[PDB]
């Protein structure tokens, strides 16, 4: 219940670039991190679904790319789990989707646990973190 | 002399790489080609937006909910689709144009009336086949060959001043726009103007055209002088067509034709090549050239041939053609009065009885 | 044996001519497969500079807010009405923008010169050089200013070209301005359009004017009370806020349009606003003849085309009405199998313009 995530400030900020430019649309991608033990939620990366002209699905995720990465990732030496969804939620404090939840609920399935990253990529300009 | 042969039999090869490289390159886009357009399109539908730049690749639209966004321009559209008041698949979202939209839903202004080249010969109102000589020589002869933009009806219809404009509608085979002045005199600043420059555009997207304005006297207003504060309409919209006749002359495939019973101002706009060339006149057709249209009546009903026409037609005065079939279906009516199926002259000279005026 | 040369070409010369066939797609829909990364960016114009940065820019699509500049921002071109690009989150600018505040070529008109020069509708010669002489020389003769030209008399006689041949001699960019439309039912919209015609003539200098047939928006009005007329005399005061008011024609003329003159202001038919009244009357007979020859002997036209017999037929025929000789002959061009207009094509049309008038 207190649940502990962690961030590649990349990551973050990678997700951020992507979000900050992102408006409208919610960003889409990968979350790469793990789980130490329990309630530790790693992040060392993430990265942008390529637009969506369908924007934000459970569809619109593709991972071909992400394995296309994932790949030269792997070549890169970069790897994780995919931890969970992040997108860019225009003023919203709120929640994003049941959607993206779905989305998630359809995906963290495939981990122990995900996460759906709520972010106002507006509101996060603030010199403040608004997720 | 076998080299070349294994030459260019070794270039094949090397020749085929291009292709089969680019067979490689093709698929690549391909996709990516698909993959966005696909991602991006479409909904249904976009709030559309009109553009202002078309720097060469710059434009900035507004929204059908009314927002002003530049984009460099985007891929979907073509900068001569890209245009002021035009659709456009538009993601809302992004005030990304997806697509450019076409003519469409578009504002056809349902409340105007649009008959495509109505097939109609010069037989449908008989007699009257002296100015559907002028509308020939003012439209159809202006039309087949290389000019006016249209001619002036004037003179009551019901002789069919309309038929023989759908008459040419048919016989320079334009297409015929009936769009009421009632249409056209508005409450909105211009808006018959809109409505005639909708219908300028509309008809020609049609043309070859015959536009038929009804009663022009409507908007055949200017008035005299500075009051056009309370109606600039009347003349604004007749002000918008006329700088669209003035905005052609060479155009045959716009006809536009204005019935009245009779015009009521005359401007050497008015009667212009270009412009309304020719004043022409429907009066109501005289008497046997209404036994001509009372023929047309008397035509299809089952009848005993009591009938006399020029009886008829004497007796009757003046009828602009369907008083004639008045007297005539009275007549056909009056026949089953009179217990025939044969419509006799009785039964016309009653189809007179029933007070012609 | 030598049959494969050329299926080793045949192959290859498509082949390698296939080649850019197939490339050059990919860029371009690339390029669009690219601009779908490009999103679009919203737009204002300033509704003003609080400080250099600071701006109220009424959103062009909505209210008004507190913006500051970006980058490659002039905060000196930021000025209130700088029509910008914005920021759908920053808020702030995204670009400048050049600015069309006005349907230039709808509520205004603009067309660069004019149609014609001074002489096609000549036998309006009147006219045609002695405006020159008070328009387009003291343009090039700056050494007043001319305020206003005001054309009256039968439009089209040339009337209608006259105008033009103004423009077209001058330089300018002729900006046709229609009477009605321009005072919509607000304040200053007829201003907005008519400061637009100020705003985007005279940047876009030299420019003429051209306010047509404006009893409307101008001249007296109704009462001279509120029909709207005080929107009217808004317009009418608009252009003598602008005439009579500082505002000064450099390279930007303006033609003033009436077909009567006395419909209008006098105190617009004073100078500072009016510096030239323009009568414009029929073509004489030689006048016709002049333009006739011109009009209409410029339609393909046989010699045994009756000239001046036209021309003599011709009676109080306008520019136009002059080349209806030509064109109502035109019919009967077409009608006698003619291209070029025949004696018999002619004569029949100087009769039929000279039947339905004098």
């Amino acid at each position: 219940t207190k649940e502990t995530v962690y961030i590649s400030s990349i990551a973050l900020l990678k997700m951020l670039k992507h979000g900050r430019a992102g408006v409208p649309m919610e960003v889409m991608g990968l979350m790469l991190g793990e789980f130490v033990d329990d309630y530790t939620v790693n992040v060392v990366d993430v990265f942008a679904m390529p637009q969506s002209g369908t924007g934000v699905s459970v569809e619109a995720v593709d991972d071909v790319f992400q394995a296309k990465m994932m790949d030269m990732l792997k070549q890169t030496g970069r790897d994780q789990m995919v931890v969970g969804w992040y997108h860019s939620h225009p003023g919203f404090g709120c929640w994003l989707s049941s959607v993206d939840v779905n989305t998630q609920k359809s995906f963290e399935q495939l981990n122990s646990r995900a996460v759906a990253v709520v972010v106002d990529p507006i509101q996060s300009v603030k010199g403040k973190v608004v997720i | 002399m076998a080299t070349l042969e294994e030459l260019d039999a070794q270039t094949l090869p090397g020749d085929d790489e291009l292709d089969q490289e680019i067979l490689n390159l093709s698929t690549q886009e391909l996709q990516t080609r698909a993959k966005l357009l696909d991602k991006n399109n479409r909904q249904l539908p976009y709030l559309v937006a009109n553009v202002v730049e078309v720097v060469g690749k710059a434009a900035v639209v507004k929204t059908s909910s009314r927002q002003t966004v530049f984009l460099p321009m985007v891929g979907l559209v073509d900068p001569d689709k890209l245009k002021p008041n035009d659709l456009v698949g538009v993601n809302k979202d992004s005030y990304l144009i997806l697509d450019t939209l076409p003519s469409e839903f578009d504002s056809r202004v349902k409340a105007m009336e649009v008959d495509e080249k109505p097939t109609e010969t010069y037989s449908d109102v008989g007699g009257l086949d002296k100015q559907i000589e002028e509308l020939v020589e003012a439209i159809v002869l202006p039309m087949k060959r290389a000019a006016p933009k249209g001619a002036l009806m004037y003179g009551p219809p019901g002789t069919g001043k309309t038929l023989l404009a759908r008459a040419c509608a048919a016989q320079t085979n334009a297409t015929f726009l009936k769009l009421a002045a009632p249409q056209l005199v508005q409450m909105y600043i211009g808006e018959g103007a809109k409505l005639v420059r909708d219908a300028f555009a509309l008809a020609k997207e049609k043309a070859p055209t015959i536009i038929f304005i009804d009663e022009l006297d409507a908007i055949g207003t200017k008035r005299f002088d500075s009051e056009k504060s309370g109606d600039r309409e009347v003349q604004r919209t007749m002000l918008e067509l006329l700088n669209q006749l003035d905005g052609f002359s060479s155009d045959d495939r716009v006809k536009v034709l204005a019935a009245t019973n009779r015009v009521d101002v005359l401007d050497p706009a008015l009667l212009r090549s270009g412009r309304l060339d020719r004043k022409i006149e429907f009066p109501l057709p005289s008497e046997d050239s209404r036994a001509q249209i009372l023929q047309i009546h008397s035509r299809k009903m089952t009848t005993d041939d009591d009938i006399n026409w020029q009886e008829l037609a004497r007796s009757t005065d003046e009828f602009n053609g369907a008083q004639l079939k008045a007297v005539t279906v009275e007549a056909g009516m009056i026949a089953l009065r009179n217990g025939q199926s044969s419509v006799k002259h009785e039964d016309f000279v009653e189809g007179i009885s029933e007070v012609q005026a | 044996k030598l049959l494969e040369h050329r299926r080793y070409d045949d192959q290859l010369k498509q082949r390698r001519q296939n080649i850019r066939d197939l490339e050059k797609l990919y860029d371009k829909t690339e390029n669009d497969i690219k601009a779908l990364q490009s999103i679009g960016q919203l737009i204002g114009e300033v509704m003003k500079e609080l400080s250099e940065e600071k701006y109220i820019v009424k959103a062009s699509s909505g209210p008004r807010y507190i913006v500051g500049v970006r980058n490659s921002v002039d905060r000196s071109k930021l000025k209130k009405g700088v029509r910008v690009t914005l920021d759908i989150t920053t808020l702030t600018i995204m670009r400048i923008l050049p600015r069309e505040t006005d349907p230039l070529v709808y509520n205004m008109t603009s067309f660069e010169q004019g149609e014609i020069t001074f002489d096609g509708i000549g036998g309006l010669t009147e006219q045609i050089r002695e405006l020159r002489e008070v328009i387009e020389l003291p343009l090039k003769n700056p050494e007043k200013p001319p305020k206003g030209v005001l054309l009256y008399g039968p439009p089209g006689t040339g009337k209608t070209l006259l105008a033009k041949a103004v423009a077209a001699t001058i330089g300018a960019n002729f900006i046709f301005s229609p009477a009605s439309g321009i005072v919509d039912k607000y304040i200053g919209e007829s201003a907005r359009i008519i400061r637009e015609m100020f705003a985007y003539a005279k940047e876009h200098e030299p420019c003429i004017i051209f306010m047509d047939e404006v009893d409307a928006i101008g001249g007296r009005r109704f009462s001279e009370g509120t029909s709207a007329d005080r929107e009217i005399q808004r317009t009418l005061m608009e252009l003598l806020t602008q005439m009579d008011g500082f505002d000064n024609l450099g390279q930007t003329k303006i033609i003033m349009a009436t077909n009567r003159p006395d419909t209008l202001d006098p105190a617009l038919l004073r100078p500072g606003r009016l510096d030239r009244k323009v009568e414009i009357p029929l073509p004489n007979e030689a006048g016709r003849l002049e333009i006739f020859k011109i009009h209409t002997a410029k339609v393909k036209k046989t010699g045994e085309f009756d000239f001046e017999a036209a021309v003599k037929m011709s009676d109080g025929f306008n520019g136009a009405d002059i080349r209806n000789c030509a064109t109502e002959a035109g019919f009967f061009a077409i009608r006698d199998d003619r291209d070029h207009i025949n004696p018999d094509d002619l004569m029949k049309a100087v009769r039929k313009v000279a039947e339905v008038k004098k």
